[PDB]
């Protein structure tokens, strides 16, 4: 199958900074990259889906882009409230997402 | 609004099976097939096998190829997972969630704990 | 045809129609064995005409462009003559409901002066009349032969003139000195070679048939004279 | 005029209530249809476009309750207007590229019921059907050319084919007078296909081909074969006459280009030596060496040399009659 | 009579049925799950920037105004019924001249099951336009694309998707190539938002991926090629008086040289 | 499904005694017809034959009050058979020699209606149309090939052209990458052109085509140079 | 009635090509009824024949 | 400039041979072949423009 890998195990930037998270994935998998946040005793909450298109009622802040192979998530300024890990999935084939990453400050 | 009730915590010894339910509710339950994920502590959403509702078709993941089997209900809106020889790795939290499309899973469940031990 | 249904009595004696009235009645199902594709004509409006008598007959005639099949033998060629046919008859209908035969005035030809035949002259046309047994059924069968006799002017001046002029050019070999080593070869291998091309081109004007024609054999013939005048001069020297 | 008034109502009665959308037997046993075909003639093999172009009495009969007629005793062939309010079998030929139905002076098609309810249905057909050739034997080779009649919308559970006549299906085939080929043989199978949408009945009507190798005798190997032959005749000029066999050596080598070149233009962009190729190929490597049979003679000369051209006048024949032994014995046999 | 049970049925199904609108106009998106099913890869044109090809195209989607409820849980009809009921206008960007085939019948079918869902597929011959940058020719690598959707509905109206995962719903035939001077290395599909006069359409995009076999072009160009140029060298072990011997070897080679370049170009554009 | 019916009750109303026959505002003033091209490719561009391929979405829009309606609030696409039961401007191109309307998967075109009674209507064409070359300086020569759209049986009295946009009525022309050919410009004219019969709308759209040199050097020129 | 239609009539022009390259040709092109004899539909220049 | 020319050009060339001194013989023989098959090429191909 076609493995998801996050480059960022960890993330301690400090709150209200530009922080980039990244997501490889090991073929081709199109735009089919979709994006989950996962906070603590939490199920996964959809972000970004199409590798750019945000899903509603998520905030602007936001924003995932990349081509086939480079996928990443930028939060301009995270919150007090985008603490969690995120998840990287694929649906090009059948589903496999990412190892988490997980954010401090 | 769109709910994925699911069974609830489970405790259970090596050897013996167990099922895990996944109640759907707000949309039409045969229009989108049905994911099993899993995610052990700490580690990567994993993905089971998925249930087409209306006929039942189901693709398992060929790690869980056999530890698991996908049945479906169209008279009440819930779909079960079942799980034989259960042993130590098998200890987990497990997810399920409906395919919107080809491009994201919309609506996740509340998640089922699992331990065996 | 006679067609009883259409009988009507009055003071007119024919109804002259146009193609509007061909696909309210019963039409014969013509078509022909040996088209590979044929058209009606629609420009300005259906080349069609209906004429229907009080006691019943019906004229419908119509205009047609038929790319028939006509199964050449270039077995002689170009000195061959074909008798090209153009079978008709009722695609459904067997010899008990369909029978055809033709009129007094069989086939009225037309001036043959503005006929793109070229190749062909029209000698004369040829009916006939037989029942051909198929599968499913017994079918009645009408066939025109037109016969076309070929001219080989063109021909001449296209193939044979080349083929005969460019061996001359062999034998002029023999004029110029035999000590001139360059010239003779020269002469000779410009001789022999430009007669392949001929034969190429020659040939190309034939299809792919595999078995040698008349033409064939004349530019063989003259490969031979072509290559000997060449070995005529690798004995002499 | 009481058959035609009583027919008139057995027709009418027959297509009053008659739903072209529901097959015979709908959600019931599968209906049988039995085919049967008349080559009219193969015009075409065509190796540039891989296909060849077949024309047919395509017929094809099956049974119908909802047709059955018993009031005259006879069978009622009709306009083929009325196929256009009766089922048919949706039958589609796999491989055609571009066909049609002749359509002069009226469209070439046949319909013919029969008391018992069976329906006598008949196309005039000509397809132009995909072929790929394995040309690496060519011109010594044999195709083996297919025709994949199936049906598109009914699986195995609502239609069945079958060869009307176990092998008198097929006619018309001995007679076939195709120019290039020759038709060794014609098969028919029947099978059924598996795609994602179901199981549908297949039926396939092969013709082995085989070429007729006296087309490109005199074409391709005989200009080959005397190229190749005069290209010897520089071994009986003097040692000292460069300019002369010079020119016959070049002249000759180029020819073999030329034909090698011109004779792979009229076949496709085929990516790999075909039987014509090699042989081609093998030529050149004789006139070649027979223009390097002179430069090796000048060099030892300016930079003996009887003997050379002596032995090179026995070798040359004889190493290119072995090279034909060995190349007509693998290919034409 | 066993069939009027059948026939009443779909008497029911299109009374006060309008095939001019799309399934939940005004309520809803329609989706269209689609498929390819590619019969043979036809062959590439380079001199017209285009290649053929032969495929299945299934698309399904779901009508509620063709629910029914009988013996049957699908009803498995022919061409007739797809022009009664609303079918999706679905072409192809990139298309030139496509040809449906109708022989001997239409090659469509039509299944309702009893849930109002549709599967409708039809046999295509799709000749699309695929750019090629010959810039590496013959040693070259195309991704010859297969653009859809439809020619009226935006975005908003009608939405196109993969019935099975996207790498598995452009499927092609085992024995199925046509493919003279190519290899088909394999497939990737997408699906995006394309701009136009008339609003945002959904695009389904599938690459093929070509590869160039230069084996003709081995024995046609490059081998003639080599071969004038060993030609022209042995005019070095001639002996240097030999000044026509020597001259025809250049000229003859030159010439040739320039038939050959003027002769490869002609298959490309 | 209730908007469903509600919707089926007015594209019905509009089609009950349509009169297929007349145009709109029949015995009255012109109908302004408002066209926008988008080249989807250029192809064919051929000197044998003097003429060149043009693949376009040919979009057309009018006001025809007859298909006005103000109890839907959004603008109805209709399957493309609606087409036939509407009136459309009779508009061919003059200089075209064979062309269709591409068919699968079905006919490729759009009738879309708004509530004020506008009429969208596009068309998908690929047509060889006739541009006649003077290869006087051939090959470093421009070419001028055009396209002639008018009203074959409506003369100005009864119907009006206007590139609807204006300069921005054609786009696609920049993407258009011929092998051969550089667009180096193009233009949008509106004329009216007499014939005995009347005189008719005209919207001309020509391209002035140059054509690439780097090719005739490695076939044409060096080759003779060389020798 | 004005009945005009728009056409690309390809028609037969035969060509005595005796003096080729050097030859000049008057094509013809001919029409009339297909179905109404001289008695039933007569046709007619709508001007002078020359214009 | 595609028949006459190359007509008028080929029989001006083959005349060039009688000003080469006569002692020169694979060079005029070459003129003459050269010219001969030259003109067998211009006559075929004038006939492909004509039926
Ligand atoms: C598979 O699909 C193809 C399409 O790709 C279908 O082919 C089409 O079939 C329809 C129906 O049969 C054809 O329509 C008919 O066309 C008649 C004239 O066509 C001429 O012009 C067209 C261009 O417009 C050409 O394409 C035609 O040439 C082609 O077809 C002929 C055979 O028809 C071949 O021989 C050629 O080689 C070409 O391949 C023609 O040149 C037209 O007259 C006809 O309309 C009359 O009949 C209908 C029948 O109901 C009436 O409703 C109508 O009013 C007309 O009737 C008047 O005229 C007749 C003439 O005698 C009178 O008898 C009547 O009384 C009345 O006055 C009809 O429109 C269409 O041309 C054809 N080709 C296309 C669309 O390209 C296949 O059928 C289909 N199925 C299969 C199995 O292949
Ligand atoms: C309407 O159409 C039908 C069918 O086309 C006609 O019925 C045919 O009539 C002919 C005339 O007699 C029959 O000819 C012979 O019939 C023999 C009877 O065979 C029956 O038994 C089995 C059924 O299991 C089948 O063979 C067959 O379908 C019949 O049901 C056949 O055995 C004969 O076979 C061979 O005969 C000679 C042998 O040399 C050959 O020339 C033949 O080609 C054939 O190989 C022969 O067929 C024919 O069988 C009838 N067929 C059917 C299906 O009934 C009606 O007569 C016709 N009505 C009209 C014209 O009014
Ligand atoms: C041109 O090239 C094609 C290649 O595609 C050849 O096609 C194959 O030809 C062979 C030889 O005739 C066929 O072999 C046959 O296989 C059948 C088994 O497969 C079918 O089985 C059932 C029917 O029973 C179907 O429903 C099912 O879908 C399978 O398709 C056999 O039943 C055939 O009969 C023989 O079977 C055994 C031998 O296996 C014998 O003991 C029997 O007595 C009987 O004789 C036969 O074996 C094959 O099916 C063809 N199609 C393929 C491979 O796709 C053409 O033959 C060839 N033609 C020419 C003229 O060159
Ligand atoms: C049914 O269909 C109608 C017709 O398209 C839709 O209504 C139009 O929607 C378009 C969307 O493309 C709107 O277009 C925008 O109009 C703005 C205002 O234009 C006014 O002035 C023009 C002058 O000719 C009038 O024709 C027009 O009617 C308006 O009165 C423009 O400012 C927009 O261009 C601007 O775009 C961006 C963002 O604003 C800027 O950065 C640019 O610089 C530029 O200024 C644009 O053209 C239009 O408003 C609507 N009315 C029309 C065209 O008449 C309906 O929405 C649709 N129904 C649905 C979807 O339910
Ligand atoms: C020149 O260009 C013009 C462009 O206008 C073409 O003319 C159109 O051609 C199409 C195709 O033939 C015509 O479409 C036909 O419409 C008929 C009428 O439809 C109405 O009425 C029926 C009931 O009679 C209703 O059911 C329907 O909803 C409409 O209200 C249909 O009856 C025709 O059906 C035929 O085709 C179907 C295809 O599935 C068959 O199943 C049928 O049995 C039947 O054969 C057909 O759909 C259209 O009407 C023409 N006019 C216009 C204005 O579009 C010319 O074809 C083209 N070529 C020439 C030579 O002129
Ligand atoms: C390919 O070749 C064709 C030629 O057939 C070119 O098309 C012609 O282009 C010219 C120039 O664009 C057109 O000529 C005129 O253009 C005017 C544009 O306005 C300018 O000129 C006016 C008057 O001179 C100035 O006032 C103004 O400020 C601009 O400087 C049009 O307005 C003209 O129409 C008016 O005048 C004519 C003649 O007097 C009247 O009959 C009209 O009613 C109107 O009042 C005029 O069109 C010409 O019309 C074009 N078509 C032809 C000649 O058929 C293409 O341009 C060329 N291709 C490219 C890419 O350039
Ligand atoms: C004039 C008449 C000549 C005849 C004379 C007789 C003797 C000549 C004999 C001729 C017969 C042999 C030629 C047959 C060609 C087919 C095989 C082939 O192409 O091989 C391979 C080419 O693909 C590669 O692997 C790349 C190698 C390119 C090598 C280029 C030639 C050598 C250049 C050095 C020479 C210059 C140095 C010389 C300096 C002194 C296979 O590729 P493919 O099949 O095409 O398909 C693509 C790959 N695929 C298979 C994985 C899909
Ligand atoms: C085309 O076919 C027709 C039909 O066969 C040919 O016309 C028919 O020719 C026969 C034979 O001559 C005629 O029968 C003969 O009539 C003469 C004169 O009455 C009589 O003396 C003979 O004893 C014999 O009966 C037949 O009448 C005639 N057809 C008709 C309708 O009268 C015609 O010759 C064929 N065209 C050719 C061969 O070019
Ligand atoms: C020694 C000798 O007699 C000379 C006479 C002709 C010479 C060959 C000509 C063609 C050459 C092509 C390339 O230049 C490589 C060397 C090459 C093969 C040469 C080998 C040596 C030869 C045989
Ligand atoms: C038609 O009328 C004529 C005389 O007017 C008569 O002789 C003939 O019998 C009539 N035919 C009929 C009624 O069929
Ligand atoms: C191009 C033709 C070469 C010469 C053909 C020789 C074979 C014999 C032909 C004559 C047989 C009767
Ligand atoms: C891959 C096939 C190679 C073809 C080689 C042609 C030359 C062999 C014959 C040489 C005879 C001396
Ligand atoms: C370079 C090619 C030379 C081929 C020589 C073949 C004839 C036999 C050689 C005998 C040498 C004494
Ligand atoms: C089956 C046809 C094979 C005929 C082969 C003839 C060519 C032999 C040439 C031998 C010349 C030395
Ligand atoms: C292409 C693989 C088969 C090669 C056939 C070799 C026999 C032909 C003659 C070669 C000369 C020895
Ligand atoms: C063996 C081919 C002919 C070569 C000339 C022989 C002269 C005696
Ligand atoms: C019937 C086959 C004849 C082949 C031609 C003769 C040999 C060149
Ligand atoms: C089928 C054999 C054709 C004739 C062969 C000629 C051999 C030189
Ligand atoms: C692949 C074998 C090639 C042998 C050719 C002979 C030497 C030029
Ligand atoms: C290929 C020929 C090699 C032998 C030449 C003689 C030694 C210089
Ligand atoms: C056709 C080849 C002739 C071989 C002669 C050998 C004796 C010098
Ligand atoms: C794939 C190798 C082709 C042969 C190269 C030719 C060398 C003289
Ligand atoms: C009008 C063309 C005249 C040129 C003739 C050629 C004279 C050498």
């Amino acid at each position: 199958y076609i493995v998801m890998t996050q480059s960022p195990k960890s993330m301690s930037m400090s709150l209200g900074e530009r922080v980039t998270l990244s997501c490889r994935a090991s073929e081709y998998v199109g735009s089919y990259v979709s994006w989950y946040q996962q906070k603590p005793e939490q199920s996964p909450k959809l972000l970004i889906y199409g590798a750019s298109n945000r899903y509603t009622g998520v905030p602007d802040r936001f924003a995932g882009s990349g081509s086939a192979t480079d996928f990443t998530l930028t939060i301009t300024s995270v919150q007090a409230e985008d603490l969690a890990d995120y998840h990287c999935g694929q649906t090009y084939n059948y589903p496999t997402f990412g190892g988490g990453t997980k954010l401090e400050i | 609004e769109i709910q994925l009730q699911q069974s609830g915590p489970e405790l259970v010894k090596p050897g013996t099976s167990v099922k895990v339910s996944c109640k759907a509710s707000g949309y039409s339950f045969t229009d989108y097939n049905m994911y099993w994920v899993k995610q052990s502590h700490g580690k990567s959403l994993e993905w089971i096998g998925y249930i087409d509702p209306y006929n039942a078709d189901t693709t398992y993941n060929r790690e869980f190829k056999g530890k698991a089997t996908l049945t479906v209900d169209k008279s009440s809106s819930t779909a079960f997972m079942h799980l034989n020889s259960l042993t130590s790795e098998d200890s987990a939290v497990y997810y399920c969630a409906r395919k919107r499309n080809n491009f994201y899973f919309d609506y996740w469940g509340q998640g089922t704990p699992l331990t065996v031990s | 045809w006679y067609d009883r249904r259409l009988k009507f009595n009055s003071t007119i004696k024919v109804l002259r129609l146009n193609s509007n009235m061909v696909g309210k009645i019963w039409i014969p199902d013509t078509f022909f064995r040996n088209s590979k594709k044929a058209d009606a004509h629609w420009i300005t409006t259906p080349n069609r005409m209906l004429r229907i008598w009080n006691d019943g007959r019906v004229l419908y005639t119509l205009r047609l462009t038929i790319d028939a099949e006509c199964q050449l033998q270039l077995h002689n060629f170009p000195m061959d003559e074909h008798s090209c046919p153009l079978e008709f008859s009722s695609y459904g209908y067997p010899r008990e409901e369909i029978v055809y035969q033709w009129k007094r005035s069989s086939v009225e030809v037309g001036d043959t002066r503005s006929w793109r035949l070229y190749q062909f002259s029209f000698v004369g046309l040829r009916n006939t009349t037989e029942v051909v047994k198929t599968t499913s059924g017994d079918y009645v069968v009408m066939s025109v032969y037109f016969d076309l006799s070929r001219r080989m002017g063109y021909f001449t001046i296209q193939t044979y003139i080349p083929c005969t002029l460019i061996v001359v050019l062999s034998w002029v070999s023999f004029w110029i000195n035999k000590d001139a080593v360059p010239a003779r070869t020269s002469l000779g291998i410009t001789t022999v070679l430009t007669m392949t091309t001929l034969s190429t081109i020659a040939r190309k004007s034939l299809p792919k048939v595999s078995y040698v024609t008349a033409m064939d054999l004349f530019v063989s013939v003259c490969f031979i004279f072509v290559f000997s005048a060449l070995v005529e001069y690798g004995t002499l020297h | 005029p009481s058959n035609m008034s009583l027919v008139k109502e057995t027709v009418d009665r027959l297509l009053k209530g008659y739903d072209i959308r529901l097959r015979p037997d709908f959600g019931g046993p599968p209906v049988a249809v039995g085919m049967n075909i008349d080559i009219a003639s193969i015009d075409m093999v065509s190796e540039v476009n891989m296909d060849y172009t077949l024309t047919m009495y395509f017929q094809q009969a099956w049974r119908d309750k909802r047709l059955s007629y018993n009031v005259i005793p006879l069978n009622l062939t009709l306009d083929n207007r009325v196929a256009d309010q009766l089922w048919v079998p949706d039958t589609y030929f796999l491989n055609d590229k571009k066909s049609f139905v002749h359509g002069v002076t009226v469209k070439n098609r046949m319909i013919r019921l029969h008391p018992d309810g069976t329906v006598l249905y008949g196309l005039r057909i000509t397809t132009t059907a995909a072929c790929m050739m394995d040309l690496r034997r060519y011109p010594l080779d044999e195709q083996n050319c297919t025709l994949e009649i199936e049906s598109y919308g009914y699986t195995t559970d609502d239609i069945e084919f079958y060869w009307r006549g176990d092998d008198n299906a097929v006619t018309g085939v001995t007679k076939i007078e195709l120019p290039q080929f020759s038709i060794v043989d014609y098969k028919l199978i029947t099978k059924k296909v598996v795609f994602s949408t179901g199981s549908y009945p297949r039926l396939s009507l092969s013709f082995k081909l085989k070429r007729n190798i006296g087309y490109f005798i005199l074409q391709t190997y005989m200009p080959s074969i005397l190229i190749t032959i005069l290209s010897w005749v520089s071994f009986w000029i003097n040692y000292d006459a460069s300019a002369a066999r010079v020119a016959l050596g070049i002249t000759t080598v180029l020819t073999m280009t030329t034909i090698n070149t011109h004779l792979r233009e009229t076949l496709p962009k085929i990516p790999y030596v075909k039987a014509i190729d090699m042989y081609l190929m093998g030529c050149f490597v004789f006139v070649f060496m027979a223009l390097l049979e002179y430069a090796l003679v000048n060099y030892i000369f300016f930079g003996d040399v009887n003997a050379i051209d002596r032995w090179s006048r026995i070798f040359f024949p004889v190493v290119f009659s072995f090279f034909n032994i060995v190349y007509w014995l693998y290919y034409v046999n | 009579d066993n069939t009027t049970v059948f026939t009443r049925i779909l008497d029911r199904l299109l009374d006060g049925y309008d095939n001019r609108l799309r399934p939940g106009l005004g309520e809803r998106v329609t989706e269209v799950k689609t498929d390819i099913f590619v019969t043979s890869f036809g062959p590439v044109s380079d001199h017209d920037m285009e290649y053929t090809i032969d495929v299945f195209f299934r698309q399904s989607w779901k009508d509620e105004r063709l629910k029914f409820k009988g013996p049957m849980t699908v009803l498995r009809l022919n061409n007739l019924m797809a022009s009664k009921i609303w079918t999706p206008d679905t072409f192809f960007h990139n298309g030139k001249k496509s040809v449906a085939h109708n022989m001997t019948m239409p090659n469509k079918l039509l299944r309702i099951t009893e849930d109002g869902t549709l599967l409708y597929t039809m046999r295509l011959t799709v000749r699309a336009e695929c750019p090629m940058h010959l810039e590496d020719f013959p040693m070259d690598a195309h991704a010859c694309p297969l653009k859809f959707g439809s020619y009226a509905y935006t975005r908003a109206e009608v939405v196109y998707e993969w019935t099975r995962e996207p790498a598995r719903s452009v499927v092609v035939a085992e024995d199925g190539s046509r493919l003279n001077q190519y290899d088909l290395l394999g497939q990737t599909v997408d699906s995006g938002i394309v701009q136009s006069s008339t609003g945002e359409y959904v695009v389904m995009t599938t690459h093929f991926h070509l590869k160039r076999k230069i084996g003709y072009f081995v024995i046609q160009t490059y081998l003639p090629c080599i071969m004038t140029v060993i030609l022209s060298q042995v005019s070095f072990w001639l002996n240097r008086e030999s000044v026509p011997a020597r001259t025809v070897f250049g000229v003859t080679t030159v010439l040739t040289m320039t038939t050959l370049s003027i002769s490869a170009r002609n298959s490309l554009p």
